[PDB]
RNA sequence: AUUAGGGUUCGAUUCCGGAGAGGGAGCCUGAGAAAUAGCUACCACUUCUACGGAGGGCAGCAGGCGCGCAAAUUGCCCAAUGUCAAAACAAAACGAUGAGGCAGCGAAAAGAAAUAGAGUUGUUGUCAUUUCAAUGGGGGAUAUUUAAACCCAUCCAAUAUCGAGUAACAAUUGGAGGACAAGUCUGGUGCCAGCACCCGCGGUAAUUCCAGCUCCAAAAGCGUAUAUUAA
């Protein structure tokens, strides 16, 4: 039968590896939501990471790839525990710091790339870059 | 092999007579090949004769193997 | 002369116009397998000795 | 261009298209277990006919031959674990005489209407495909699921489902949402 | 009777290959006499353009006109006859129309009581035929 | 691919090897080329011009024109996979890459699967009623996915989240003499229209044409043509 409770959010850690070469801690992330309504927030799942493994700082703490499992009440990804939040920004790819807030503004397009520089073939001296 | 003809100089054309399998027929048929094989003035061989032959580098457009042996 | 060229469709042209009659929808998929299932097999106790007819028509001329 | 997916066909059709003796068989089959068409007898009749291969190849070979001894015990723990045949019967002879109604019983389909968790086969069927019955604790939607003899107590009505531990379903949380707005 | 020698692979190999030329469908198909013929030049289907209409007499012991249409068909201006089948179809069909030829059925031999026609007319205006004569579609222009 | 076995047949096409860059032939550079988004010439075509001249090579990607029975977007991205390189990442500080990947188009082919399920009463089964629950298609999101999107997957409160009754959210494609599953049915045409792969049907009571009804077969598929394998 039906019994109305508040939704609870379990973090599961699994082939939990510490690879000192890039100052991390690499694990697989399982998420048990019984009654959750929908999917659980990358951010609200760091939040609970951070604390059960005690980090200083919630945001050095990268998760990605999460993928819902059929039938619901569970999820699986896989996430990151870097040694400070220096380390973060220094390793982590380019996308993955653009959904945490800090990333590099995106470049223009490719294509008008491309015409500068087939337009730059005709020229000589000093005229590129004008 | 054996020694086909001997009207070249230095040179003879041996023949290696075998079986071909045919595996639909589940039978056999005779096939040959010839080599022209390049003689030493050591061993005189004869029309008829059987011979042991190695390979060696190309001596002309057509020799690729010569005499070791006479039987 | 041989024949007419013309006279093509005469009786496609000849026929009169019925009209088809509206009919309620039938069950589509496996609730029509289970009709089907329901008339051949469980609507009727098979009697040896006479074949079973599935569109039997009546009598006429 | 350059993808390596494989795939596969899992059935085939009848050689002669309008034979009366085999149309009626296959038409008892489709209404006894509720199925949806005849593809899913001849995904079955596919299945039947790659084991009885594998098996007559077996039984050429002498009882000590290693492909014998390692495929053959195989297949027998296939039969087994699925439920196609008995524990009992232990000899390659049994799995050639495999009919496919054996198989039929063991789709989820059959199995749930058997179990009780459903009042008829077509009852199972639509039960299924509307998330209502968890294997081991897990939704299936597959009406084709072979169940196994080792995961069939564990068939049950799924925990999200109205009938199991879940809310309500869609009549009654409109009707109560209508119920609220009429206000 | 045969040879039955375990040397003798060469004899039948050769007896094979001589034979099985009086196989007529084996020989129609390693020989280029069927498709140099062909109208179509092995294809299933070939486009090309009414000429006139005509019709066509059933054979003894059948009494019809059978409606068909003179076609010259684009890709090598060959004059072929195609059949137009179904009821009234024919009006479907006017002078220097597109249309879409077949065979009809037999693999270039005639087909029931029309003499010696094996093409049948498919589409019309790049429309079927069939499904203008259901009125499924209209004919453009 | 098809095959009890033996065989028959296809292999332009993802990997390996070869060959070519409109046609031919030469050649420089270099470890490696007889290179072609390198050079030279000729033959075919062809573009710009102020008429003196100067150019061009999609059998790379996308896209045009033709050709045909016949085959998609002049899209997004270097996130992954790799290559090159003077090159880890990061810090004023982001290498290129139509190779490749991702989407669009796509009933080639392949897998899973809806179009309903339980009853009540009236008329063992059907039918007229009559309720009852369920669920997707779909619409949405604290969001998830993704390089970014889009698909899946999750959810319709966790205090607090849209929705089937003609469930109109309405299944088709071919057939009903024989081969070959299914009508002595009812109208309409009279060897005409037409059907018919073959045998045949139609010349006034058509089991075969054109139709309505009913029924059969396969079913989100189903006919037809041409090849090919079995038969
Ligand atoms: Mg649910
Ligand atoms: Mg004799
Ligand atoms: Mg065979
Ligand atoms: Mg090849
Ligand atoms: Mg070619
Ligand atoms: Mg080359
Ligand atoms: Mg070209
Ligand atoms: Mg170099
Ligand atoms: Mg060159
Ligand atoms: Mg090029
Ligand atoms: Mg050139
Ligand atoms: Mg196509
Ligand atoms: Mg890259
Ligand atoms: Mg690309
Ligand atoms: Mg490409
Ligand atoms: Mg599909
Ligand atoms: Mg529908
Ligand atoms: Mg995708
Ligand atoms: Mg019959
Ligand atoms: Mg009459
Ligand atoms: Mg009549
Ligand atoms: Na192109
Ligand atoms: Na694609
Ligand atoms: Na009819």
């Amino acid at each position: 039968v039906f019994q109305k409770k508040k939704a609870e959010v379990c973090i599961r850690t699994s082939q939990f590896k510490v690879n000192k070469l890039l100052n991390r801690k690499q694990f697989i992330v399982e998420v048990n939501h019984p009654h959750w309504c929908g999917t659980v927030p990358t951010q609200l799942i760091r939040k609970k990471l951070a604390t059960l493994y005690k980090v200083p700082d919630a945001s050095q703490v990268s998760l990605f790839g999460f993928k819902t499992k059929f039938g619901g009440g569970k999820t699986t990804g896989f996430g990151l525990i870097y040694d400070d939040l220096a380390s973060l920004k220094r390793f982590e790819p380019n996308y993955r710091k653009t959904r945490m807030g800090f990333g590099k503004a995106r470049l223009p397009a490719r294509k008008s790339v491309k015409e500068r520089r087939n337009r730059n073939k005709k020229l000589r001296g000093k005229a590129k870059g004008k | 092999g054996v020694v086909h003809s001997t009207k070249m100089h230095r040179t003879i054309i041996i023949r290696r007579n075998y079986l071909h399998f045919i595996k639909k027929y589940q039978r056999y048929q005779k096939r040959h090949k010839s080599l022209a094989v390049h003689c030493s003035p050591a061993f005189d061989p004869k029309q008829g004769d059987e011979v042991v032959i190695g390979q060696c580098r190309p001596l002309s457009k057509t020799i690729r193997y010569n005499v070791l042996e006479v039987v | 002369i041989h024949g007419s060229l013309a006279r093509a469709g005469k009786v496609k042209n000849q026929t009169p116009k019925v009209a088809k009659q509206e009919k309620p929808k039938q069950p589509r998929g496996r609730a029509l397998k289970r009709l089907k299932y329901t008339r051949r097999f469980l609507s009727k106790t098979v009697k040896p000795g006479e074949k079973v007819h599935m569109n039997k028509q009546p009598p006429g001329k | 261009m350059r993808n390596y997916n494989n795939f596969n066909r899992v059935w085939k059709a009848p050689r002669r298209p309008f034979e009366k003796e085999r149309l009626d068989r296959e038409m008892k089959l489709c209404g006894q277990y509720g199925l949806r068409c005849k593809r899913e007898i001849w995904r079955v009749n596919m299945t039947l006919s790659k084991m009885r291969r594998t098996a007559r190849l077996l039984l050429t070979l002498p009882e000590n031959h290693p492909r014998r001894l390692l495929e053959g015990s195989a297949i027998m723990r296939r039969c087994h674990e699925y439920g196609f045949l008995d524990e009992e019967k232990d000899k390659l002879d049994y799995v050639l005489s495999l009919t496919v109604p054996d198989i039929l019983e063991r789709r989820l389909q059959t199995i749930v209407f058997k179990a009780g968790l459903a009042k008829s086969v077509h009852h199972a069927r639509v039960l299924i495909q509307q998330r209502h019955i968890a294997v081991a604790k897990q939704i299936v939607t597959i009406p084709s699921f072979i169940v196994r003899v080792s995961s069939e107590r564990h068939i049950a009505f799924a925990d999200a489902s109205p009938f199991g531990n879940g809310r309500t379903g869609r009549v009654k949380r409109v009707r109560a949402k209508a119920a609220k707005r009429h206000a | 009777t045969k040879t039955n020698g375990q040397n003798a692979a060469r004899k039948l190999v050769r007896l094979r290959c001589r034979n099985r030329w009086a196989d007529k469908g084996w020989k129609r198909a390693h020989t280029f006499s069927a498709r140099k013929a062909n109208p179509f030049g092995g294809s299933s289907h070939a486009k090309g353009i009414v000429l006139e209409k005509i019709g066509v007499g059933a054979k003894q012991p059948n009494s019809a006109i059978r409606k068909c249409v003179r076609v010259q068909l684009i890709k090598n201006d060959k004059k072929i006859i195609a059949f137009v089948p179904n009821d009234g179809c024919l009006h479907f069909i006017e002078e220097n129309d597109e249309v879409l030829v077949s065979g009809f059925g037999r693999s270039g031999h005639a087909v029931g009581d029309i003499p010696g026609v094996r093409f049948k007319i498919v589409k019309v205006s790049n429309v079927g035929l069939y499904a203008l004569y259901r009125q499924k579609k209209e004919k453009p222009r």
